[PDB]
């Protein structure tokens, strides 16, 4: 099914002609607009008072990498690099070793930010939900050096932003 | 981000049209964000028998 | 039902494409060389690159083909083959709604004849080959380099050519201009050996010699 | 209720119209041929759209 | 002595400069819808005296929204160099700020830092409009930290 | 195989048996596939590896806490099928579908083995066998596979010279060469020498002997000794596994001068021992009377 | 259902042997696509949006080709103006609705 | 197997007339792009550069390959003409930001490993 | 990005000239280096108005080469998703045109 | 049977040239081919 | 949080920090894995 | 635990730490190296020996879903104290 | 060398070339370029500043991320200079200025910041130091430029035995304030030479000419202790070099006679404003001051580079000062101006 959209075509009558005539020159649909405005330009304004208040968010809101770590206190990851291989900007990068209490570490897990592209696909891969997107979005940095993270700066943006992260892997965790 | 009916009965007019059944705003209408937790359902091949891959 | 994850099956459409394959083959066996369907009831039409203008017309004017529209226009650069270069034509209908694929092969330096005429939508697909894959097309009305950045040399789309090119560009303040430069990574990509050594699929498994 | 006011501002307006107004005719023939798809098929004319056939 | 005089002027100056940015749009990508609806109702861009809309000629900030290509590159460069001072130029986006998802192309540059300089380096695929925003004011907060006729007198 | 786990009971677990710093054992994860053993009693020979027990909690290991030490322990991490035996040098370093992969040969030996070098990002991780059916089969020493580790210790990358006092202080290339230019422009005739040694190159063979001849310097030594008197190294046959090393599948008797093959040339003496095997080889010795 | 093309689900994954492997596989090496090519075309809200995806066999694809529709119209837009003013063609690439991330690819 | 199909010569002297007045072509125009576009290259340091070029691919002898070179600088000629081409990319042929190669195998050494 | 060579008697436009490759990334030479998985976002990032309906493309696609139909469920969403970027887009299409031509509170 | 105006060319392609390679690339580089030794480990 | 506390552990901080960005105490990356080849120490013992 | 180097510098868990010379450290003048002090080597050593008594112990690492997939590490050797390769607490039996 | 130090790459952004820079001033005309060369090549240089960072971010395309580092330095602390200089193999010394400002004096820009600079850094260990003076520096020259920086050079020659000194004499490149200094000349009047300045020789040399040199000296082995000096092609007469860039520009030339005295009235009216003054007394006791030739110096060409004519590269300079009228010709509608060559 169809329908079409421009064929009402107009009448030629005495009152026709006479309405026409004057919506063309008592400028009318001209004025329905600019009424219209009026109407909105009287309404509430939609507008939120940052940085005071912030826009709505959801649990599953991808931002800024964390390496969140058990219960004990024992990081998670267990360098499998599976993360690494699921990064579609290759912007994961671990190198693995043999701890001295033996538990497989990663020497280097770096993220470069400027490389990512914030799609989830390393949290979704963890085996072991080491690697995780926190609800941060306000890390914009001055230097480029800045935004290229090292794991020590993951560990810490995963002890900073811990509650949270704990908070919405608990009311997310069942969606996925 | 209602208002005074002076001005509710201003716009209406204005606009030719009765708004305030539905704003551009959004009020506590808006679903919660505190959902009970949800049990997902599973997919049809989930029994324990029968299941064979070949088929 | 029994499969619900397994794709539908319309063999009805896949016998009724296998018909107008043999009429096709029937109408034109000057340049057409091989018609098969796939299994998801899509048919191509493999021809000799001749055939480009002949064949297109049948395709584009027979009454009992009636295919007006270039829904796109592509090569497929495959190094292994002795012609690497195979252009696909893909062709939907309006009366008899439903798409055909017509394949032709040409090496880097044997000339492709240009469409364009056929279906003038061609034109920029056509360019794009020329500026993405070597392959000239001959007597094209303007075949000037349409996507890759000004003076740029080879065609990126050839297997044979690197992921991150050859020359890259940034500012010189001791020229005052950007200038390029032969490329010098910062960290380079780093190839993953996927593919299993495990058989995936022994229907398509490659006759033994 | 928005759809509709969007409209009622740019659908009668006079300016809106001579602007847009029968500016770029596109032949239905020479539509199909140029590989034009989506709208800019419906806006010329032919009945086609993937969503239903 | 002059530094309190010095110093409450400058100041009044900076002041100005940082409360009446005027952003050169240049949206390349996705990163641009995503700047426009930062300037949508809800966030308002030009509550803050920003503007959005402006000439190259007349603007004091660039924002290098979307992925950066070698074609491009000789434009932005010409649209940089005829900005006036002052000009902070503010890069959104991981295609913008290095690579990106096209990290490693061939007709795409590695960072607009290669580029042009880049004042405030902001995050995101895209940079949620919230994100830009705090973007642009960090760079506000970089002019209010403005020492200018400090150092001339101090130089 | 299935996509999903009917398995609604406990699994076991088998505590690990220690069998070297060589070889990683993590003895929950065997199929009991028995490659291990039949590796032990017919290509190493050393028949310490078996089963023990029965039913599902049979384990195979060693019962007794043994040291698994032959020369070909390593190649039956490239014999399990799961990571229930690894390399305990290599031990979760990188996941081997990053490493590129290099053919290359074996040096640490005269066999050659043909050898595959596992680099990612620019840095060698390990070796593995590569078949060759003439060579190595697809096998490889120990000493031959875990000696990677050898390149990232004490290495050679600047030039030195002596200082005033006698000691190798780095420098540039350039003094360097002028040095050694300079005193081998000052010497010619038998003054100058050159020994070889034992893991160099043919291809700086051929320019180090073609640079002491422009100075007629003809003492082109080398480590390992040969004796001259006669035929010497002007005959192929005199220096060679003429039979090549499938020839000794074929063999019917095998007399060893006395050496000691299993440290030697294990490759070679895993050809022997798989003739001796499959065609009743009769192998005799004069010599040192090592097993 | 079929987890060998997606990721099963995390509480067989934390639990089962079978949905561990695969997870393990598949974003490791991913789902190896059978041999063959399709065009696959959409109404998208600009026109029609079609992909050549060719695949050799394996797990990765041997060759996408994008057919967006705003390249065809760019392509007959030279024909869409022929003698309209400048605000004329400012007014066509309006409905012409071309954004420039998928005719350029 | 050698038959083969031409693009537009059937001969090198074809060829070689086609590359004549592409040379013609770059020859008149290298004073006037330079006026145009600003250059910084000077007149006889501009033709000399074209010189080189057409030197550069001086190996080639199959027809095809000609001609696809010729229809190349057809492109190159018509990029720079109306003005489509950019000042960087005009320079671009000639490397002033790139620092010189050197040559000799002793240099070479010094330098690092590379052939 | 957009590139108009225009040629015109003064006002009659006589032949245009587009030159897109202006924001030209390598996106179909960059798909044959990742997996099917990774190469998705690819197509996200492609039309950037219409996200979800270059994904249901690419993903019909996929699952087409593999004979394998999504769950109803997965359909729906799909559908009802994919129009709601249908909406965007033609938002998108519609302010836009109306912000060249001049109209700014649409 | 295919009249299009075939001409005999003995020499081998040489479309060094139009693949755009630099001059070091296509001179220095040397590349081998081979068939891929399987991973031992499988 | 005062109606839902947030599960206190030991490793999370107890001092919230804004951007450190810009000022002295901002990140800067630099490789946190240990050192590759390991040059040879040349003897101290004279040369004869 | 967090170390300083000869220099001054924060040791990091891996080990890390730039030497004397080491002009790679100028990145750290008028900045600072930033150093995790939430050591993962020795926040898993504290923890205590779990003394359950069964032959082979079922380990998902606290949280069930939450935590690392179930592994069934085996109380058998009596001269050491099993333990979960995710996790990393040691099971042992309670001296049998 | 050090094992972060072994020279790596092919010369690019990311290749690490193995020096370790400091450009002490490199805030302006040659620190600009030297850094180019410095950044191109791939070397993390630390280069310091006073200024508000703003006049420093031209400075961040010229490197690969993770170079250039920036670190405030104050002039009058000798921990600062300690600071930049503590992790570093060459020290560049570039800072000197042309004004006598109210609060720097001449000498201490260029004896006493030099001196510090040489002590602190031959205390740290830096390997070597590249100094910068003026050729023309006499230690009893009219100008007290000259004279300061020959003090300048005694005294780092004695505090750092093995600094290779450089002598450029005037040098031109884009923002040079030699030739658009005569170029403006016409803003204030006729151009006003010192008795029409028939009797002023000048040997100017291109910055990137310079500043390439210096890079050869850092990488140099013998560069250490010696003295360079740096010398144009070729040397031109006062009056005809103006009349060659007045010519190149196409501005009319107004040449006006003066006396030495009433331009030395003339550069105290103009060192009256308070920023950047067009001229000063201390630049008229310079302009006349012709340049000596020193050939016993070892010059420019020894280094490796080839001297770079001004009339090959004086288009790009005078480019700007060119009017819409001819702002669209070429070099060779200007015949080089009449040397005068040894
Ligand atoms: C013509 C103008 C006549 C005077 C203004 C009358 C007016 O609009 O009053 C607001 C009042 C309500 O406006 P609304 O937008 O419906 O309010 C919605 C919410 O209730 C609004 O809720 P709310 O909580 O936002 O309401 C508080 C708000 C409401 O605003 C006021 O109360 C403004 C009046 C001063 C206080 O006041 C403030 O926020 C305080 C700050 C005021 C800023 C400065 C205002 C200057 C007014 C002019 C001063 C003299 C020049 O207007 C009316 O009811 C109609 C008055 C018509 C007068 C016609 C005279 C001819
Ligand atoms: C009514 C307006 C009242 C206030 C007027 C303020 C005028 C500010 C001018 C622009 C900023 C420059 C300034 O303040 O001093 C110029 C001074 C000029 O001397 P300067 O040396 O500081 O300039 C910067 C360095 N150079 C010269 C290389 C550009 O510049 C600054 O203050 C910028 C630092
Ligand atoms: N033609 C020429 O220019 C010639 C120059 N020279 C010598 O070259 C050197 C540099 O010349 P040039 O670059 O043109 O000079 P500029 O004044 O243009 O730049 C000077 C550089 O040093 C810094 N600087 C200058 N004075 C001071 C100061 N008092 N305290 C701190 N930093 C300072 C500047 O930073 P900031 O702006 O922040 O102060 C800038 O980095 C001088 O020693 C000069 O005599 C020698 C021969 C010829
Ligand atoms: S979101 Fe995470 S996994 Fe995905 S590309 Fe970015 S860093 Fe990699
Ligand atoms: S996927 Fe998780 S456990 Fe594996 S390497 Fe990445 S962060 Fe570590
Ligand atoms: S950073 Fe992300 S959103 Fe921005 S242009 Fe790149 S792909 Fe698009
Ligand atoms: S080779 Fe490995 S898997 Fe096979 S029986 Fe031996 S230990 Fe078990
Ligand atoms: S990868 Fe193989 S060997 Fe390793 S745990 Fe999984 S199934 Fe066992
Ligand atoms: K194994
Ligand atoms: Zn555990």
């Amino acid at each position: 099914t169809y329908k079409f959209v421009n064929m009402r075509e107009p009448s030629m009558d005495m009152k026709s002609v006479t309405d026409r005539a004057a919506q063309t020159l008592l400028w009318t649909e001209l004025v329905r607009g600019l009424g219209m405005t009026l109407s909105y330009l009287f309404r509430e304004p939609a507008t939120i008072n940052y940085p005071f208040e912030k826009g709505p968010l959801s649990p599953r809101f991808r931002g800024e990498h964390a390496l969140r770590r058990y219960p004990s206190g024992e990081e998670r990851c267990i360098a499998c690099k599976l993360c690494e291989a699921v990064c579609p900007a290759q912007a994961i990068t671990i190198e693995a070793e043999p701890r001295a209490d033996g538990s497989r570490r990663t020497t280097r897990y770096d993220i470069d930010m400027t490389k990512c592209i914030y799609c989830g696909f390393c949290q979704e891969a963890c085996p072991v939900d080491a690697i995780v997107e926190g609800p941060n979005f306000e890390f914009s940095t001055e230097t480029h050096e800045e935004l290229l993270y090292n794991k020590e700066k993951l560990l810490n943006n995963g002890d900073k932003w811990e509650a949270e992260i704990a908070a919405n892997i608990q009311a997310d965790y069942l969606y996925r | 981000a209602s208002a005074t009916r002076v001005i509710q009965l201003l716009r209406n007019w204005a606009s030719g049209r009765d708004l305030q059944a539905k704003l551009q705003l959004r009020y506590q209408e808006i679903s919660k964000r505190t959902q009970p937790p949800p049990k997902l359902p599973v997919g049809p091949s989930h029994k324990l028998s029968n299941n064979y891959y070949c088929t | 039902d029994t499969r619900p994850t397994i794709r539908p099956r319309n063999d009805v459409v896949h016998k009724q494409l296998s018909a107008f394959g043999q009429y096709v083959a029937e109408i034109l066996p000057k340049y057409v060389q091989q018609v098969q369907v796939s299994c998801f009831n899509e048919l191509e039409i493999f021809i000799h690159p001749d055939g480009v203008i002949p064949v297109l017309t049948f395709l584009r004017d027979h009454t009992n083909a009636q295919f007006k529209s270039l829904a796109d226009l592509t090569a497929v650069d495959v190094p292994t083959r002795q012609n690497r270069f195979e252009i696909v034509y893909n062709l939907l209908s309006l009366r008899f709604n439903s798409q055909i694929r017509v394949k032709t092969y040409t090496d880097e330096l044997t000339p492709i004849e240009s469409s364009v005429t056929v279906y003038k939508a061609a034109n920029w697909y056509e360019r794009e080959i020329w500026d993405m894959f070597g392959v000239f097309f001959a007597n094209h009305p303007d075949l000037r380099r349409i996507l890759t950045g000004y003076g740029f040399e080879g065609h990126p789309f050839r297997k044979d050519f690197p992921l991150s090119g050859y020359v890259e560009l940034r500012y010189d303040d001791e020229v005052k201009r950007v200038v390029a430069e032969p490329v010098e990574l910062a960290q380079e990509f780093r190839k993953f050996d996927l593919n299993s050594p495990w058989e995936a699929f022994p229907a398509y498994r490659q006759p033994p010699e | 209720f928005r759809i509709d006011e969007l409209e009622e501002m740019l659908t009668n307006n006079r300016i809106w119209r001579n602007r847009t107004v029968d500016i770029g005719v596109v032949t239905a023939e020479d539509a199909l041929n140029y590989g034009f798809s989506g709208v800019m098929l419906r806006g010329s004319g032919i009945q086609w759209d993937l969503r239903k056939t | 002595r002059g530094e309190y005089v010095v110093a409450k002027l400058d100041d009044l100056v900076n002041w100005a400069r940082r409360s009446s940015l005027w952003p050169m749009t240049f949206g390349l990508a996705c990163c641009a819808v995503e700047m426009m609806h930062m300037a949508a109702p809800r966030y308002d861009m030009d509550r803050f005296g920003v503007v959005f809309r402006a000439s190259p000629r007349q603007s004091d900030v660039m924002i290098v929204a979307g992925t950066l290509t070698n074609k491009m590159a000789p434009a932005l460069r010409k649209v940089y160099d005829q900005m006036p001072e002052p000009r902070y130029v503010v890069s959104m986006g991981s295609c913008a700020n290095g690579g990106g998802y096209y990290h490693y192309s061939y007709s795409v540059v590695r960072g607009c830092d290669r580029i042009v300089p880049v004042d405030i380096y902001v995050p995101g695929c895209p940079p949620t409009a919230e994100a830009l925003l705090y973007g642009i004011l960090q760079l506000q907060r970089k002019i209010k930290r403005e020492k200018r006729l400090r150092i001339w007198y101090r130089r | 195989g299935s996509d999903r786990s009917r398995f609604l009971e406990g699994k076991r677990a088998v505590e690990d048996k220690n069998i070297g710093p060589l070889v990683k054992t993590i003895m929950t994860r065997c199929i009991q596939c028995t490659r291990c053993i039949r590796f032990a009693s017919e290509i190493a020979g050393v028949d310490d590896l078996g089963t023990t027990g029965r039913g599902n909690d049979m384990q195979v290991g060693t019962y007794i806490e043994k040291m698994f030490m032959s020369e070909l322990s390593g190649n039956i991490i490239d014999i399990c099928p799961v990571g229930a035996l690894t390399s305990k040098p290599y031990a979760f370093t990188a996941r081997p579908w990053e490493t590129r992969k290099t053919e290359s040969i074996d040096v640490m030996d005269a066999v050659g083995s043909n050898i595959v070098v596992s680099t990612r990002t620019g840095e060698v991780m390990r070796i593995l066998p590569r078949m060759h059916e003439d060579i190595n089969e697809e096998w490889i020493s120990d000493k031959t596979r875990f000696a990677y580790d050898g390149l990232k210790r004490q290495r050679l990358t600047q030039p030195m010279i002596r200082n005033e006092k006698g000691l190798l202080t780095y420098t540039t290339w350039e003094d360097a060469l002028s040095r050694v230019a300079g005193m081998l422009q000052s010497f010619q005739g038998n003054d100058v020498a050159a020994i070889a040694g034992g893991l160099v190159d043919a291809e700086a063979l051929v320019a180090l002997k073609d640079l002491l001849n422009r100075v007629d310097s003809d003492s082109l030594c080398t480590e390992e000794v040969f004796p001259t008197a006669g035929a010497g190294t002007d005959l192929r046959s005199n220096y060679l596994l003429n039979t090549t090393i499938a020839g000794v599948e074929e063999a019917d008797v095998i007399l060893l001068v006395g050496t000691n093959p299993r440290f030697e040339a294990p490759l070679f003496n895993a050809r022997i021992r798989k003739s001796w095997l499959h065609n009743d080889l009769k192998v005799a010795l004069i010599g040192s009377p090592v097993d | 259902d079929d987890a060998k093309v997606s990721p099963p689900k995390r509480a067989e994954m934390k639990t089962s042997m079978e949905s561990l492997i695969h997870h393990f596989k598949l974003y490791t090496e991913g789902y190896q696509v059978p041999p063959g090519a399709t065009y696959t075309a959409i109404e998208a809200p600009k026109g029609e949006f079609g992909v050549y995806l060719v695949s050799d066999g394996s797990s990765r694809p041997y060759r996408c080709k994008i057919k967006a529709p705003g390249f065809a119209h760019l392509a007959g837009l030279d024909k869409m103006s022929k003698g309209h003013m400048l605000a004329d063609v400012v007014a066509i690439i309006g409905t012409q609705d071309i954004v420039f991330g998928e005719v350029d690819r | 197997g050698t038959s083969v199909k031409p693009i537009f010569s059937r001969d090198m002297n074809e060829a070689k007339r086609r590359v004549r007045e592409l040379y013609r072509a770059w020859y008149r125009e290298v004073p006037n792009t330079v006026h145009l576009f600003q250059l910084d290259i000077s007149v006889k340091q501009g033709r000399d550069k074209v010189r080189e070029m057409f030197m550069k691919n001086a190996h080639v002898t199959d027809p095809r390959v000609v001609d696809l070179l010729v229809i190349k600088g057809k492109m190159e000629l018509e990029e720079t003409i109306n003005v489509w081409k950019q000042r960087t990319h005009i320079m671009r042929f000639f490397h002033e930001t790139e620092a010189p190669r050197p040559t000799d195998f002793l240099s070479k050494f010094y330098v690092g490993h590379d052939p | 990005v957009l590139r108009l060579v225009m040629e015109l008697s003064g006002e009659m436009v006589r032949k245009c000239d587009p030159h897109i490759g202006l924001l030209h990334r390598g996106t179909e030479k960059l798909i044959e280096y990742k997996t099917y998985l990774q190469a998705l976002p690819y197509f996200d990032r492609l039309d950037y108005v219409s996200m979800m309906c270059n994904e249901q493309a690419y993903s019909l696609a996929v699952e087409k080469l593999l004979n394998i139909q999504p769950p109803p469920r997965a359909q729906w969403i799909r559908v009802l998703f994919g129009e709601i970027t249908r909406l965007l887009n033609h938002i998108m299409a519609v302010t836009t045109h109306a912000l060249d031509i001049g109209a700014m509170t649409p | 049977t295919q009249d299009t105006q075939l001409i005999a060319v003995d020499e081998k392609l040489d479309i060094t040239t139009l693949t755009g390679v630099p001059e070091e690339h296509i001179k220095t580089r040397k590349v081998r081919i081979f068939v891929p030794a399987r991973n031992n480990m499988q | 949080p005062t109606t839902k506390p947030p599960t206190a552990r030991k490793y999370i901080w107890t001092n919230h920090k804004f951007n450190v960005s810009g000022t002295p105490q901002q990140y800067v990356p630099y490789s946190t894995t240990r050192k590759k080849i390991q040059e040879w120490v040349p003897p101290s013992t004279p040369y004869k | 635990g967090v170390r300083t180097s000869p220099t001054g510098e924060k040791v990091t868990h891996t080990g890390q730490a730039y030497d004397d010379g080491d002009y790679r450290r100028v990145r750290f003048s008028d900045r600072q190296k930033e150093v995790n002090e939430n050591f993962a080597i020795d926040l898993i050593a504290e923890q205590p020996v779990s003394e359950v008594g069964s032959r082979v112990i079922s380990c998902d690492g606290g949280g069930g879903a939450l935590g690392h997939p179930r592994v069934y590490i085996n109380l058998d050797k009596e001269t050491k104290t099993g333990t979960c390769g995710y996790c990393g607490l040691q099971f042992r039996q309670p001296h049998h | 060398l050090h094992h972060a130090l072994i020279p790596h790459g092919k010369g690019g952004r990311s290749s690490v070339s193995g020096i370790v820079a400091t450009v002490f001033g490199a805030t302006g005309f040659l620190g600009r370029y030297v850094v180019n060369h410095l950044g191109r090549m791939g070397s993390q240089v630390i280069v310091p500043y006073r200024c508000e960072p703003y006049d420093t971010m031209h400075l961040r395309p010229m490197g690969d991320l993770g170079q250039i580092i920036f670190m405030e330095w104050n002039g009058k602390d000798k921990d600062s200079i300690r600071k930049v200089v503590e992790h570093s193999n060459v020290v560049i010394n570039l800072v000197g200025r042309e004004w006598e400002t109210k609060n720097f004096d001449f000498e201490d820009v260029f004896v006493k910041i030099p001196h510090a600079i040489a002590q602190v850094s031959k205390e740290a260990g830096v390997e070597k130091l590249i100094h910068i003076s003026h050729l023309n520096a006499d230690i009893k020259s009219p100008s007290r430029y000259l004279r300061s920086k020959a003090v300048g050079e005694k005294e780092v020659r004695a505090a750092f035995p093995e600094a290779t000194i450089i002598k450029p004499s005037d040098i031109f490149g884009r923002e040079d304030r030699f030739l658009n200094y005569f170029a403006s000349m016409r803003w204030f009047g006729g151009v006003p030479l010192i008795s029409l300045g028939k009797e002023t020789v000048k040997q100017p040399v291109y910055i990137v000419d310079v500043s390439k040199g210096i890079i050869n000296a850092i990488k140099d082995p013998d560069a250490k202790g010696k003295t360079f000096a740096f010398v144009g092609p070729n040397r031109y007469l006062l009056f005809d070099l103006v009349q060659y860039i007045f010519a190149v520009a196409y501005r009319p030339f107004l040449p006006y006679p003066l006396p030495h005295f009433a331009y030395r009235w003339v550069g105290r009216l103009f060192e009256v404003s308070p920023f950047e003054p067009w001229t000063t007394r201390d630049k008229v006791e310079r302009v006349h001051m012709s340049d000596m030739t020193l050939p016993h110096l070892p010059g420019l060409e020894d280094l490796g580079i080839q001297a770079t004519p001004l009339e090959l590269k004086a288009i790009e300079v005078l480019r700007r000062h060119r009017t819409y009228r001819w702002l669209t010709s070429e070099m060779e509608d200007v015949k080089p101006a009449k040397t005068v060559n040894i």
